[PDB]
Protein backbone atom coordinates (compact mmCIF):
# COMPACT_ATOMS: atom_id res chain seq x y z
CA UNK A 1 0.00 0.00 0.00
CA UNK A 2 0.86 3.17 -0.11
CA UNK A 3 0.65 4.90 3.51
CA UNK A 4 -0.16 8.31 4.82
CA UNK A 5 0.74 10.93 7.53
CA UNK A 6 -3.49 11.56 8.35
CA UNK A 7 -5.62 14.03 10.01
CA UNK A 8 -9.29 12.89 11.40
CA UNK A 9 -10.83 16.53 10.61
CA UNK A 10 -10.35 19.75 9.80
CA UNK A 11 -12.34 23.15 10.80
CA UNK A 12 -12.93 26.25 8.55
CA UNK A 13 -14.77 29.21 8.99
CA UNK A 14 -16.58 32.03 6.75
CA UNK A 15 -13.00 33.75 7.20
CA UNK A 16 -11.72 31.00 5.19
CA UNK A 17 -11.06 31.98 1.49
CA UNK A 18 -9.96 29.02 0.39
CA UNK A 19 -10.60 25.29 2.42
CA UNK A 20 -7.64 23.32 1.96
CA UNK A 21 -7.91 19.32 3.11
CA UNK A 22 -5.09 17.78 3.84
CA UNK A 23 -3.43 14.13 2.28
CA UNK A 24 0.19 13.36 2.58
CA UNK A 25 1.33 10.11 1.50
CA UNK A 26 4.71 9.31 3.37
CA UNK A 27 5.78 6.28 1.20
CA UNK A 28 5.50 8.05 -2.54
CA UNK A 29 8.24 7.12 -4.86
CA UNK A 30 7.09 8.26 -8.12
CA UNK A 31 9.39 10.02 -10.65
CA UNK A 32 6.60 11.09 -13.43
CA UNK A 33 3.24 12.17 -12.62
CA UNK A 34 2.30 9.84 -15.63
CA UNK A 35 2.27 7.53 -12.93
CA UNK A 36 0.05 8.61 -10.13
CA UNK A 37 -4.01 8.79 -10.11
CA UNK A 38 -5.84 10.87 -7.76
CA UNK A 39 -9.80 10.40 -6.54
CA UNK A 40 -11.65 12.66 -3.86
CA UNK A 41 -15.01 11.56 -3.08
CA UNK A 42 -17.13 12.66 -1.00
CA UNK A 43 -20.79 11.29 -0.20
CA UNK A 44 -20.83 8.03 -2.97
CA UNK A 45 -18.83 10.37 -5.61
CA UNK A 46 -15.67 11.66 -7.15
CA UNK A 47 -15.74 15.52 -6.28
CA UNK A 48 -12.49 15.45 -7.88
CA UNK A 49 -10.12 13.07 -10.31
CA UNK A 50 -6.48 13.84 -11.82
CA UNK A 51 -5.49 11.53 -14.23
CA UNK A 52 -1.48 11.77 -14.38
CA UNK A 53 -1.15 9.52 -17.94
CA UNK A 54 -3.98 11.79 -19.55
CA UNK A 55 -2.89 15.06 -17.12
CA UNK A 56 -6.45 15.52 -16.90
CA UNK A 57 -8.51 17.06 -13.66
CA UNK A 58 -11.87 16.73 -13.62
CA UNK A 59 -14.79 18.31 -11.08
CA UNK A 60 -18.80 18.34 -11.06
CA UNK A 61 -20.14 21.22 -11.60
CA UNK A 62 -21.11 21.81 -8.09
CA UNK A 63 -17.15 21.68 -7.03
CA UNK A 64 -16.07 23.54 -9.87
CA UNK A 65 -13.17 25.71 -7.72
CA UNK A 66 -11.88 21.70 -6.23
CA UNK A 67 -8.03 21.65 -7.29
CA UNK A 68 -5.15 20.24 -5.92
CA UNK A 69 -1.25 21.64 -6.82
CA UNK A 70 0.09 19.09 -9.22
CA UNK A 71 3.76 20.23 -8.59
CA UNK A 72 3.49 18.99 -5.08
CA UNK A 73 2.31 15.94 -6.28
CA UNK A 74 5.39 14.04 -6.70
CA UNK A 75 6.16 14.66 -2.90
CA UNK A 76 3.28 13.19 -1.84
CA UNK A 77 0.75 15.95 -1.22
CA UNK A 78 -2.58 15.36 -2.74
CA UNK A 79 -4.18 18.43 -0.66
CA UNK A 80 -7.39 19.73 -2.00
CA UNK A 81 -8.29 22.96 -1.83
CA UNK A 82 -11.66 24.87 -2.60
CA UNK A 83 -13.07 28.00 -2.33
CA UNK A 84 -15.82 28.32 0.72
CA UNK A 85 -18.54 28.71 -0.90
CA UNK A 86 -18.03 25.20 -2.65
CA UNK A 87 -16.64 24.21 1.44
CA UNK A 88 -19.57 25.57 3.43
CA UNK A 89 -22.23 23.26 1.06
CA UNK A 90 -20.43 20.27 1.63
CA UNK A 91 -18.93 19.68 5.18
CA UNK A 92 -18.72 15.87 5.81
CA UNK A 93 -16.10 13.13 5.19
CA UNK A 94 -13.82 13.41 2.26
CA UNK A 95 -12.18 10.27 0.78
CA UNK A 96 -8.14 11.40 -0.73
CA UNK A 97 -6.87 8.11 -3.08
CA UNK A 98 -4.42 8.09 -4.18
CA UNK A 99 -2.38 5.38 -6.63
CA UNK A 100 1.10 5.27 -7.98
CA UNK A 101 1.27 2.69 -10.54
CA UNK A 102 0.10 -0.40 -8.92
CA UNK A 103 0.33 0.32 -5.15
CA UNK A 104 -2.69 2.21 -4.10
CA UNK A 105 -3.84 3.15 -0.33
CA UNK A 106 -6.61 6.27 0.67
CA UNK A 107 -8.19 8.36 4.30
CA UNK A 108 -10.52 9.97 5.30
CA UNK A 109 -10.42 13.95 7.04
CA UNK A 110 -14.04 15.23 8.53
CA UNK A 111 -14.78 18.73 6.73
CA UNK A 112 -15.87 20.56 9.68
CA UNK A 113 -17.84 24.46 9.43
CA UNK A 114 -16.96 25.73 12.61
CA UNK A 115 -17.72 29.09 14.27
CA UNK B 1 1.04 -6.02 -22.84
CA UNK B 2 0.94 -6.91 -19.11
CA UNK B 3 0.31 -10.39 -17.85
CA UNK B 4 -1.23 -11.45 -14.54
CA UNK B 5 0.21 -14.79 -13.81
CA UNK B 6 -1.14 -17.34 -11.17
CA UNK B 7 1.60 -19.83 -11.09
CA UNK B 8 -0.65 -22.55 -8.66
CA UNK B 9 -3.85 -24.02 -10.71
CA UNK B 10 -4.72 -25.46 -7.74
CA UNK B 11 -3.52 -25.44 -4.02
CA UNK B 12 -4.44 -27.84 -1.28
CA UNK B 13 -4.61 -27.05 2.59
CA UNK B 14 -5.19 -28.80 5.79
CA UNK B 15 -7.98 -27.00 7.77
CA UNK B 16 -7.04 -24.52 10.34
CA UNK B 17 -3.99 -23.76 8.19
CA UNK B 18 -2.97 -20.87 6.45
CA UNK B 19 -3.00 -20.74 2.25
CA UNK B 20 -1.03 -19.17 0.29
CA UNK B 21 -2.58 -18.42 -3.31
CA UNK B 22 0.44 -16.79 -5.63
CA UNK B 23 -0.02 -13.77 -8.55
CA UNK B 24 2.62 -11.98 -10.04
CA UNK B 25 2.43 -8.93 -12.28
CA UNK B 26 5.17 -8.88 -15.75
CA UNK B 27 4.52 -4.53 -15.41
CA UNK B 28 3.51 -2.52 -12.86
CA UNK B 29 1.18 -0.34 -15.71
CA UNK B 30 -1.29 0.95 -16.74
CA UNK B 31 -1.97 2.66 -13.41
CA UNK B 32 -4.37 0.62 -11.31
CA UNK B 33 -5.13 -1.78 -8.20
CA UNK B 34 -3.93 -5.37 -8.01
CA UNK B 35 -7.06 -6.86 -5.68
CA UNK B 36 -8.48 -10.55 -4.61
CA UNK B 37 -11.17 -11.85 -5.33
CA UNK B 38 -13.32 -15.83 -4.48
CA UNK B 39 -15.46 -16.66 -7.88
CA UNK B 40 -15.95 -14.11 -11.29
CA UNK B 41 -18.91 -13.36 -11.32
CA UNK B 42 -21.09 -10.36 -9.68
CA UNK B 43 -21.52 -12.33 -6.60
CA UNK B 44 -17.92 -12.73 -5.91
CA UNK B 45 -16.41 -12.24 -2.89
CA UNK B 46 -13.51 -9.31 -2.50
CA UNK B 47 -10.99 -11.42 -0.33
CA UNK B 48 -8.43 -8.34 -0.37
CA UNK B 49 -6.88 -5.11 -1.51
CA UNK B 50 -3.79 -2.92 0.02
CA UNK B 51 -6.42 -0.44 1.94
CA UNK B 52 -6.40 -1.25 5.27
CA UNK B 53 -8.45 -2.56 5.47
CA UNK B 54 -10.97 -5.05 6.98
CA UNK B 55 -9.58 -8.35 5.90
CA UNK B 56 -8.41 -9.44 9.75
CA UNK B 57 -7.72 -13.27 7.96
CA UNK B 58 -6.09 -11.70 4.49
CA UNK B 59 -2.22 -10.46 4.40
CA UNK B 60 0.26 -9.51 2.00
CA UNK B 61 3.40 -12.32 1.57
CA UNK B 62 5.08 -9.92 -0.07
CA UNK B 63 7.07 -6.39 0.84
CA UNK B 64 4.07 -4.70 -1.22
CA UNK B 65 4.38 -0.81 0.34
CA UNK B 66 7.69 -0.84 -2.10
CA UNK B 67 7.21 0.80 -5.72
CA UNK B 68 9.61 -2.22 -7.00
CA UNK B 69 7.31 -4.70 -5.77
CA UNK B 70 5.92 -7.32 -8.56
CA UNK B 71 4.33 -10.07 -6.51
CA UNK B 72 0.67 -9.72 -5.14
CA UNK B 73 0.73 -13.30 -2.63
CA UNK B 74 -1.48 -13.64 -0.27
CA UNK B 75 -1.66 -16.11 2.61
CA UNK B 76 -5.37 -17.02 3.81
CA UNK B 77 -5.19 -17.86 7.90
CA UNK B 78 -7.62 -20.56 9.80
CA UNK B 79 -8.68 -22.10 6.77
CA UNK B 80 -12.16 -23.57 7.21
CA UNK B 81 -14.10 -26.04 4.29
CA UNK B 82 -15.99 -23.10 4.06
CA UNK B 83 -13.19 -21.12 1.92
CA UNK B 84 -12.61 -23.31 -0.69
CA UNK B 85 -13.25 -22.22 -4.11
CA UNK B 86 -11.89 -20.66 -7.24
CA UNK B 87 -9.58 -17.66 -6.25
CA UNK B 88 -8.41 -14.63 -8.69
CA UNK B 89 -5.91 -12.00 -8.91
CA UNK B 90 -7.27 -8.90 -10.62
CA UNK B 91 -5.84 -5.96 -12.30
CA UNK B 92 -7.91 -3.15 -12.20
CA UNK B 93 -7.10 0.81 -14.44
CA UNK B 94 -8.31 3.97 -12.71
CA UNK B 95 -11.31 5.55 -13.62
CA UNK B 96 -14.74 6.70 -12.07
CA UNK B 97 -15.12 3.87 -11.55
CA UNK B 98 -11.96 1.71 -11.90
CA UNK B 99 -12.93 -0.79 -14.81
CA UNK B 100 -11.01 -4.45 -14.86
CA UNK B 101 -8.38 -4.35 -17.31
CA UNK B 102 -6.87 -7.94 -16.93
CA UNK B 103 -7.15 -11.49 -14.59
CA UNK B 104 -5.16 -14.12 -13.82
CA UNK B 105 -6.73 -17.67 -15.12
CA UNK B 106 -7.14 -18.78 -11.80
CA UNK B 107 -6.22 -20.45 -8.47
CA UNK B 108 -8.54 -23.28 -7.22
CA UNK B 109 -8.11 -23.78 -3.22
CA UNK B 110 -9.20 -27.30 -1.55
CA UNK B 111 -9.24 -27.63 2.10
CA UNK B 112 -8.13 -31.19 3.39
CA UNK B 113 -8.62 -33.04 6.42
C1 LIG C 1 -8.97 27.82 7.76
O1 LIG C 1 -8.14 28.81 8.35
C2 LIG C 1 -7.51 28.41 9.57
C3 LIG C 1 -6.80 29.58 10.26
O2 LIG C 1 -6.13 30.36 9.30
C4 LIG C 1 -6.61 27.20 9.32
O3 LIG C 1 -5.94 26.77 10.49
C5 LIG C 1 -7.46 26.07 8.75
O4 LIG C 1 -6.67 24.94 8.46
C6 LIG C 1 -8.15 26.56 7.49
N1 LIG C 1 -9.05 25.47 7.16
C7 LIG C 1 -9.03 24.80 6.02
C8 LIG C 1 -10.03 23.69 5.92
O5 LIG C 1 -8.27 25.07 5.09
C1 LIG D 1 -0.68 19.31 -18.26
O1 LIG D 1 -1.81 20.16 -18.25
C2 LIG D 1 -1.55 21.52 -17.97
C3 LIG D 1 -2.89 22.26 -17.90
O2 LIG D 1 -3.72 21.71 -16.88
C4 LIG D 1 -0.59 22.10 -19.01
O3 LIG D 1 -0.30 23.43 -18.70
C5 LIG D 1 0.70 21.27 -19.06
O4 LIG D 1 1.55 21.74 -20.08
C6 LIG D 1 0.31 19.82 -19.31
N1 LIG D 1 1.43 18.89 -19.53
C7 LIG D 1 2.31 18.46 -18.62
C8 LIG D 1 3.35 17.50 -19.13
O5 LIG D 1 2.32 18.81 -17.43
C1 LIG E 1 -18.06 11.89 9.15
O1 LIG E 1 -17.37 10.84 9.80
C2 LIG E 1 -17.35 10.97 11.20
C3 LIG E 1 -16.48 9.88 11.80
O2 LIG E 1 -16.43 10.02 13.21
C4 LIG E 1 -18.78 10.96 11.71
O3 LIG E 1 -18.77 11.15 13.11
C5 LIG E 1 -19.57 12.10 11.06
O4 LIG E 1 -20.92 12.09 11.50
C6 LIG E 1 -19.52 11.94 9.55
N1 LIG E 1 -20.18 13.08 8.93
C7 LIG E 1 -21.20 13.01 8.07
C8 LIG E 1 -21.73 14.31 7.55
O5 LIG E 1 -21.72 11.95 7.69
Amino acid sequence: QLLFNKTKSVEFTFGNDTVVIPCFVTNMEAQNTTEVYVKWKFKGRDIYTFDGALNKSTVPTDFSSAKIEVSQLLKGDASLKMDKSDAVSHTGNYTCEVTELTREGETIIELKYRV
Amino acid sequence: ELQVIQPDKSVSVAAGESAILHCTVTSLIPVGPIQWFRGAGPARELIYNQKEGHFPRVTTVSESTKRENMDFSISISNITPADAGTYYCVKFRKGSPDTEFKSGAGTELSVRA
